[PDB]
RNA sequence: GCGCUGCUGCAGUUGAAACGCCCGUAGUUGGCCCCCCGCCGCCACGAGGAAACGGGAGCGCUCCAGGCAGGCCCGUUGGAC
């Protein structure tokens, strides 16, 4: 059965960008899913995308324009150390000058870099860059 | 009126207790002089209760009851100093005691991950309860009362008919 | 086709967008209140119900008119059945299967197909035992299932 | 299971606090049971010669205490295991030098020189009232000393002026928000603030948030929380005025001092 | 209590040669032209839909100056539920933020049923809403866009633009 | 060394290795949705609780392994954390 939709939404986008498309269509909607794509938006890396509703499995489409090279999941949600993050980015990101670490807190949603800024940690979402 | 009804009823039962030959000894309240009893006025007490102090409410039932039970922390001679828990009943078969579930969470460093434990915690239960399988109970920590009791019940809580069975940390 | 076998269709219903009733609708709410009544008063099942409904008197979905299910309807009423009727026909199916296998019994494709039938029948009364739609103590026996059957029914 | 009390004590198992070298030896000096506990308490011999240094071992110490030239409250101790604690009254004639054992920000005794006017009296805080043989009341206080009849208006964790020649009480300074305070005990030994809340749970501890005249703020239970006077200290204090610096700054100290 | 609210009871009172109002709220729009709001208690809300366009048409003709609509007032609660400290006070779904402005979006143009919504989320620019028309009708809406817009933005903060499809 | 015990991080057509198939309890895992209330986990801070060891500030035992010393005109000389 269905379990991790943003899992399924990242290797869909990932598929289309690799054969240079330009739109895709990622089935069920959610909270999670949109915030990951606004970061991913702020950050320059998948432009616009809508939210179309159907009362139900809410569709979503999205506008690519390369730039992506990789994005992931980590299906357990590991409870990161504020202190404990370079090792994270170290074994995950390519550099550690331009990879971006999503992490779920009590502040929201952020990156790796704002939370060092505000010296907190949380809970890994995922990665892209 | 209200209060000449309620002596009525701890004056009677004391004399059917009295009639109940089968039994070996005449169970009595420690605190309550054997004696009031012949005072047709009700100018004397004839039931003793106190307040358990932690924010929680001496029941109706052990104020208008006609029982006795000297590890009862509301009628008896026990007092609740230490820790308070709460759990889930897991058996109600012995006289005046239960067996109640804990359950908590382990984590293990290696793999990142936790483990489900459980533990049963025995205690007594006073006739002012009733409790039922499934239910959530409160105990307090008293001293030790029996060779595997420490812990005595002082609030419950019911639970639905066939709830299904659920990991439920307190 | 999923539960108990290796298909996997997906022939199924797409309701309409929008919730509104028809512009051609005549029927103020309590119209089709007195349909359903009399509808049920004659032992009509409510997925029959809405078949004659929709077919008959032209209308798609009840909830656009009335606001509420059928089932709901009729237990406002007090006309719903104290028995769901998925699992009341999962008994008959399986008291049909039981007698013919009782006639004669060197079939084994019938057995298995039994087997199936009473596990997906305990595991839909243990949701409705849960859920409070049930008696705690109801439960389903082979050997008195015609009995509850014919009472339930 | 040892079948005794214990009467020796190794070097490395003494409080920290202390400032005992690892090389001076095995043993450590054993207090004897007084007026303060072991792990609140320095013995005279520390103090006699490894600070003052007017000796330089165990005997001449020995020599210096049976001959009578030490007054601790007023009453000559000739123990060198007798223990010291916080707010008593360190005199010694023969140089006319007068100390009065209090906290270092640092957390470690000091001796604060004090005058002729002050010395007649010291600070107590009581921590318990009970009922004695027939019914009389009773006041206990933290150096181990008892007081019969004393006022009503006069509560638990209070503050005591007793003379030192009588043990006599004058005033008290009552517990209560805004009063200067100072910390006795954990991590903040020797800070000085007042008062700014009070909260209690049942059954468990009280703690107290107080506030620096700095503004910073910190807190500890209600335990080690004693009462110095109202607003202003009664006795006098070290030079600095329960300030703590940070690491940066006792490093750039230690720099200039070098 | 005050001047609007006078003059279209006297029109009401006109009219029927039973069901009365709450309140009147009015909107300002980019052009001098502005809206003005009927708060219908919601018992009634059906007993003003039936024959409304007439109503409004009417409403409009009697005083000119800005348009009519007509709406019902719903409660917002904050909070799924509610602790007495003994039991808990559940939140009915109706009383909820999301229902209550969809309904709301539904009522200011209750003759033409939606047909859809979306929600773009552009790079820089605010997300907004837009949704989907009938395309049959048109010339009869398009004059009544602006202050939709203007309405639903002022009811509720989230914006908003129509269009046809 | 060994990613040849694999949480990070192995392998399972043919090299060693997918139960003959189905049902099924314990166990593990479970779509989307409510803006704030209570509870569990989670993150941060804090109190409280021995040192030695380890880390670490300062000091030329001639250096060093070490030790907590030491200088005169010393944070109250220091032994912070
Ligand atoms: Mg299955
Ligand atoms: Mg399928
Ligand atoms: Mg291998
Ligand atoms: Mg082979
Ligand atoms: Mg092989």
């Amino acid at each position: 059965v269905r379990i991790n939709v943003l899992r399924d939404a990242l290797k869909s986008i990932c598929n289309a960008q690799r054969i240079g498309k330009k739109q895709v269509i990622v089935r069920p909607s959610s909270k999670v899913i949109i915030e990951f794509l606004q970061l991913m938006q702020k950050n320059g890396y998948i432009s616009d995308f809508a939210v179309v509703d159907n009362h139900r499995s809410n569709r979503i489409v999205v506008n690519l324009i390369g730039r992506l090279n990789k994005a992931g999941v980590i299906s357990p949600r590991f409870d990161i150390p504020a202190n404990d993050i370079e090792k994270w980015v170290v074994n995950l990101l390519p550099s550690r000058l331009f990879g971006h670490i999503i992490l779920t807190t009590s502040q929201g949603i952020m990156d790796h870099i704002e939370a060092q800024h505000r010296q907190i940690g949380g809970k890994v979402i995922g990665y892209f860059y | 009126r209200r209060a000449l009804e309620r002596a009525e009823t701890l004056r009677k039962a004391a004399y059917e207790m009295a009639e109940n030959q089968h039994e070996r000894a005449y169970h009595k309240q420690s605190q309550i002089f054997q004696g009031r009893f012949l005072r047709k006025d009700n100018a004397r007490c004839l039931r003793f209760y106190k307040s358990i102090g932690m924010g929680y409410h001496t029941p109706i039932t052990a104020i208008n009851g006609t029982y006795i039970d000297k590890k009862c922390p509301f009628t008896g001679n026990v007092s609740i100093r230490g820790r308070i828990l709460r759990g889930v009943v897991h058996s109600a078969k012995m006289q005046r005691s239960i067996i109640v579930r804990r359950d908590y969470l382990h984590f293990v460093q290696k793999y990142k991950r936790y483990e489900r434990r459980h533990k049963h915690v025995a205690a007594h239960l006073s006739p002012c309860f009733r409790v039922k399988e499934g239910d959530i109970v409160t105990i307090g920590e008293c001293r030790p009362l029996s060779k595997t009791i420490r812990f005595n019940v002082i609030k419950v809580e019911p639970v639905s008919e066939a709830a299904k069975k659920r990991f439920s940390p307190f | 086709g999923r539960m108990h076998s290796k298909g996997k269709g997906i022939s199924r219903s797409a309701i309409p967008y929008t919730r509104a009733p028809a512009p051609w609708n005549k029927y103020t709410p309590e119209d089709v209140c007195e349909q359903i009544c009399k509808l049920a008063k004659k032992g009509t099942p409510p997925s029959r119900i809405g078949l004659i409904l929709r077919d008959q008197f032209a209308i798609g979905q009840v909830k656009n008119v009335t606001g509420s299910k059928i089932v709901r309807i009729l237990k406002a009423k007090g006309l719903a059945p104290e028995i769901p009727e998925d699992l009341y026909c999962m008994i008959k199916k399986a008291v049909a299967i039981r007698k013919h296998l009782e006639r004669s019994r060197r079939d084994k494709d019938s057995k298995f197909r039994l087997i199936l039938v009473e596990s997906r029948i305990h595991r839909l009364a243990r949701y409705y035992r849960q859920a409070r739609r049930l008696p705690p103590t109801f439960r389903y026996k082979s050997d008195q299932a015609a009995a509850l059957l014919a009472t339930y029914a | 299971m040892a079948r005794g009390v214990r009467k020796h004590l190794k070097r490395l198992n003494a409080p920290k606090h202390w400032l005992l070298d690892k090389m001076g030896g095995i043993w450590a000096p054993r207090p004897t049971n007084g007026p303060h506990g072991l792990r609140e308490c320095i013995p005279l011999i520390l103090i006699l010669r490894n600070r003052l240094h007017y000796a330089n071992t165990y005997a001449e110490t020995s020599m210096i205490l049976q001959d009578k030239n030490v007054l601790i409250d007023g009453k000559p101790r000739t123990d060198p295991t007798f223990p010291v604690g916080f707010m008593d009254v360190f005199e010694i004639p023969k140089v006319h030098k007068t100390f009065r054992v209090l906290y270092d920000v640092k957390g470690r005794f000091t001796l604060v020189p004090i005058q002729s006017n002050e010395a007649g009296f010291k600070l107590c805080r009581v921590q318990k009232i009970f009922l004695g043989d027939k019914g009389m009341p009773y006041l206990s206080t933290h150096d181990a000393r008892t007081i019969r009849f004393p006022h009503p208006d006069i509560k638990t964790n209070d503050t005591i002026k007793i003379n030192l020649k009588t043990g006599k009480i004058d005033e008290w300074y009552k517990f209560d928000i805004g009063k200067i305070v100072m910390v006795t005990g954990g991590r903040n030994c020797g800070r000085i603030g007042t008062i700014q809340a009070i909260d209690k749970h049942m059954g468990s501890y009280t703690m107290i948030r107080m506030k620096d005249t700095e503004g910073t703020e910190f807190l500890t239970r209600l335990c080690n929380v004693f009462v110095i006077g109202n607003d202003s200290p009664a006795v006098a204090i070290p030079t600095t005025k329960g300030i703590r610096p940070d690491i940066i700054k006792n490093r750039e100290l230690r720099l200039r001092s070098i | 209590l005050s001047e609007l609210e006078k003059q279209v009871a006297g029109t009401l009172l006109k009219l029927e040669d039973t069901l009365y109002i709450s309140s009147v709220k009015e909107i300002a729009v980019d052009g001098d032209k502005k809206a003005a709001v009927v708060y219908v208690p919601y018992p009634m809300l059906q007993s003003f839909q039936k024959n409304s366009e007439a109503l409004i048409l009417k409403l409009e003709k009697n005083h000119s100056g800005h348009r009519f609509i007509i709406v019902a007032n719903r409660t917002i609660m904050k909070n799924a539920y509610v602790f007495t400290g003994k039991k808990s006070i559940r939140r009915p779904r109706s009383r909820t933020m999301t229902s209550v402005y969809n309904c709301i979006l539904d009522d200011i143009c209750y003759p033409i049923h939606v047909i859809g919504k979306r929600t773009l989320y552009p790079a820089g620019s605010n997300p907004r809403l837009q949704v989907v028309l009938p395309k049959a009708v048109y010339n009869e809406v398009s004059e009544r866009t602006k202050t939709y817009s203007a309405v639903y933005k002022a009811l509720t903060e989230r914006d908003t633009e129509f269009i046809f499809m």
